[PDB]
């Protein structure tokens, strides 16, 4: 369809000594013990990407239940305004994903950005706070997150959820 | 459009530039026989290792001690006011900004 | 060194050593005959 | 030359100086090599290595822990 | 200087297999 | 002419530099390609490296005859004066000039002013010629030779007089790129001959030693030709080529030089492949 | 015959506390000539220096000695490589080297 054609078109276009010395050097976060995140706690806040929701529907996986199976802990999925906007732009064909996203257990958090691009918004939140887990199946987004220290990545492998850089994985699939 | 008058290419072509670059680089450059301990334990050519490697528990103890030293470069350790405040004991830098921007 | 050795001792010792460069060629009649044969052929073929 | 089938193959000796322990017409044990790949400075197309001579491991002979029986 | 060398060592490791080395040399050719 | 000559030199060196760069690129591509096609092994140094044919100075060889000047070192010996006299007869149209208290740079400026194409200088040791320098005057290359086995016509009695006609040229044994470069310098010293000329001058390369032979042939009958050797006989060994004139040792670059202290210098040759 | 082992002892008489077997090996080859060689270095010192060319004394004691070794490869302790060129006249063994 031309929805497919417009999508591939969009993705193609996507790619003196007296003066005081001043410089912005952000401080290393105190939460991290080298590469280990100590303040990441058993209540996990997980930032869900838009394509993560759709592939969970294809794999017949409930969102909250499958995350609990992976971690054996209480998990709080989080939805940004950027991600919610992209689901709405998909249309009536993706109405099932839209209903799932508006779930009272989910955490609805605001964002005041310029633009709707949700990969940029999710990277910015990761840089600021270091308390989230990122759940996505997008490959280039996962490459960007891997450059940021102390942030685990949740993804779908076979018909189960999997986690990437988390020491307290416990009930996670083996290879 | 021609370049700026101060530029050397304003009055030099590629031939002059080739020769001047070479010249600039050159100028800028200027009754019982018991067996011995060696026989009893045929150690042979075994790599020599430090005494710390002998005990794995104390080897891990030194690794933790060094790791806290290396962490001091990244992050500042919390300390109490066990003496009356008398200054920083180092400089106060006024141009370095460590805050995290929220956007 | 030369002090420890007797006079002219190495002429009978037959030691082994390395020569630095290739020696100059020696001229003989056989080389002359071979070289003139090359000239004669090119005269016959008119190859200049 | 393998005793079982008579084929002639080329194998690696692990280290130079283990060649001194091996003589001609000796009996050696051969294992596979190179399924993972070939390192820098290794000749491609050789898929075997020498492990034992006279049922003694080459590392034990090299380290001076055992002597080769004749 | 040591930091610069260690970065190149990772690239040297990033093609240390025999087939990997022959891979680029056809590609650079 | 100080300003004009400097401009022509710079553009000549500029064009020469570009030609060398593009040829060096070809060798790196060629040597890299043949190595993998063999598939034998990859040298580690090869891994580190991977990760206007006609010479510019010889515009005017065919249009006009060359003009050759021959001189010697200061205070020449008796036999050196004979050798320079014989070389004049070998080269058609050559001239021989007395070297008095003439500065080397003063000779070059006079030769350039009067349109002399090439300049030859010969040295001697105990009355036997030992060195020869060939210079192409309009900022052409300078080649340095050493002489090995010199036999003069003056030594040989009752030879007579030579034909002095324009001779045919034979070049043999020069196969490498340097050998092609060397044979060009020797060949352009001579004018274009006639088809019916019976004078032959030969340059034969054998293990980096060049033999000079001079002959005249007569055809008594078909398929049989008789050779009578005339003229001087000597060997040449190149050891240096410089881009500038012989007034420019201290500034000219070295195109090629012989390195005898190299670990493999003994078993290597450069004029043949 | 080749391929037979052998054993080395220093003294069969007397008793010593230590291990008495000195060495072990195998027989490889039989011949009538040994062909074994030893390294011999002839040493000299410079006494007159002209840039690359230097005059060397002490290596030889006569002009006949230098003539036999003309063109031979020589080097310094520092690693600079050279060549023998000709024999001089005033010291009997001195020669010229580049
Ligand atoms: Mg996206
Ligand atoms: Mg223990
Ligand atoms: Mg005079
Ligand atoms: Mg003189
Ligand atoms: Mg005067
Ligand atoms: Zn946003």
């Amino acid at each position: 369809g031309k929805q497919k054609k417009t999508r591939k078109y969009a993705t193609m276009k996507r790619m003196d000594p007296s003066a005081l010395k001043e410089r912005e050097v952000p401080q290393h976060p105190s939460c991290l013990f080298f590469q280990y995140n100590t303040q990441l706690g058993p209540p996990y806040h997980i930032l869900v990407d838009t394509n993560f929701i759709n592939f969970s529907i294809k794999a017949k996986l409930d969102l909250v239940q499958s995350m609990m199976d992976c971690l054996y802990a209480k998990c709080i999925p989080c939805i940004t305004d950027c991600v919610m906007a992209e689901i709405e732009k998909l249309g009536q064909k993706y109405r099932v994903a839209l209903r799932i996203a508006k779930d009272p257990r989910f955490e609805r958090l605001p964002c005041t950005h310029k633009g709707t691009y949700a990969d940029d918004c999710l990277v910015q939140r990761v840089t600021q706070h270091k308390c989230y887990i990122v759940a996505t199946v997008d490959r280039d987004l996962k490459r960007r997150i891997r450059k940021i220290p102390g942030v685990p990545i949740m993804y779908i492998s076979n018909h189960r959820y999997n986690i990437e850089r988390m020491p307290d994985d416990y009930g996670a699939p083996r290879f | 459009l021609p370049p700026s008058p101060g530029d050397t290419s304003y009055y030099q072509d590629q031939v002059d530039d080739f020769h001047e670059a070479r010249s600039r680089a050159a100028l800028a450059k200027g009754a019982k026989r018991a067996i011995t301990y060696q026989i009893a334990k045929n150690r042979g050519l075994t790599p020599r290792r430090k005494k710390i490697d002998r005990n794995p528990r104390v080897k891990h103890r030194e690794k933790f001690r060094r790791a806290k030293i290396r962490r001091r470069g990244q992050v500042r350790e919390v300390r109490k006011e066990e003496q009356r405040y008398s200054g920083e004991l180092s400089g106060i830098r006024a141009g370095v900004k460590k805050s995290i921007k929220l956007k | 060194t030369a002090q420890k050795r007797p006079e002219n001792s190495l002429l009978e010792e037959t030691l082994h050593f390395d020569h630095a460069v290739r020696m100059a060629p020696v001229i003989t009649e056989e080389t002359t005959l071979q070289l003139e044969d090359i000239i004669k052929q090119r005269i016959r073929d008119q190859a200049w | 030359q393998l005793i079982k089938n008579g084929k002639k193959i080329t194998a690696f000796v692990p280290n130079d100086g283990c060649l001194n322990f091996i003589e001609e017409n000796d009996e050696v044990l051969v294992a596979g090599f190179g399924r993972k790949g070939h390192a820098v400075g290794d000749i491609p197309g050789v898929r075997f290595k020498v492990v034992k001579v006279a049922n003694v491991s080459l590392l034990a002979l090299y380290k001076g822990k055992k002597e080769r029986p004749r | 200087k040591e930091h610069f060398r260690a970065k190149q060592k990772e690239e040297e490791e990033k093609l240390k297999r025999q087939k990997d080395l022959r891979k680029k040399l056809f590609r650079i050719q | 002419m100080l300003r004009r000559e400097a401009r022509l030199r710079r553009e000549y060196l500029y064009r020469k530099a570009r030609e060398e760069a593009q040829r060096s690129a070809q060798e790196r591509k060629e040597r890299l390609r043949r190595a993998l096609e063999e598939n034998r092994l990859i040298p580690t140094e090869l891994r580190r490296e991977a990760l206007s044919h006609v010479d510019d100075e010889y515009r005017w060889a065919g249009v006009e005859d060359p003009k050759v000047m021959i001189t010697t070192s200061r205070d020449p010996s008796s036999r050196l004066k004979m050798f320079a006299k014989e070389l004049k007869l070998v080269f058609p149209g050559a001239q021989r000039m007395n070297r008095g208290r003439h500065e080397v740079g003063a000779l070059v400026r006079a030769c350039k002013a009067n349109g002399v194409t090439d300049l030859l200088v010969v040295h001697e040791h105990r009355g036997t010629p030992v060195g020869l320098i060939v210079s192409h005057l309009p900022f052409g290359p300078t080649a340095y030779f050493t002489l090995c086995n010199v036999v003069m016509r003056h030594d040989i009695p009752d030879l007579g007089t030579m034909s002095e006609a324009k001779p045919h040229l034979i070049t043999h044994g020069f196969s490498s790129r340097l050998g092609k470069r060397v044979s060009d310098i020797l060949r352009y010293l001579f004018p274009v001959p006639k088809d019916d000329s019976h004078r032959v001058i030969t340059f034969a390369n054998q293990d980096d030693y060049i033999s000079f032979r001079h002959h005249v042939y007569k055809k008594t009958d078909h398929r049989n030709v008789e050779l009578t050797e005339v003229g001087p006989r000597f060997e040449l060994k190149l050891y240096m080529i410089r881009l500038g004139t012989l007034e420019q040792e201290a500034t000219a670059d070295v195109e090629w030089r012989w390195h005898p202290y190299t670990n493999t210098a003994r078993k290597r040759v450069f004029l043949s492949t | 015959p080749q391929g037979t082992g052998f054993l080395a002892i220093q003294s069969v008489s007397g008793i010593m506390p230590d291990f008495r077997i000195a060495a072990t090996g195998v027989v490889l080859d039989l011949d009538k000539s040994i062909k074994i060689v030893k390294k011999l270095k002839l040493t000299g010192f410079p006494y007159k220096i002209f840039k690359n060319t230097s005059f060397i004394k002490g290596m030889f004691n006569s002009a006949l000695e230098v003539a036999k070794f003309e063109g031979a490869v020589i080097r310094t302790v520092s690693g600079i490589r050279g060549q023998i060129k000709k024999a001089l006249r005033a010291p009997e063994g001195a020669f010229r080297a580049s």
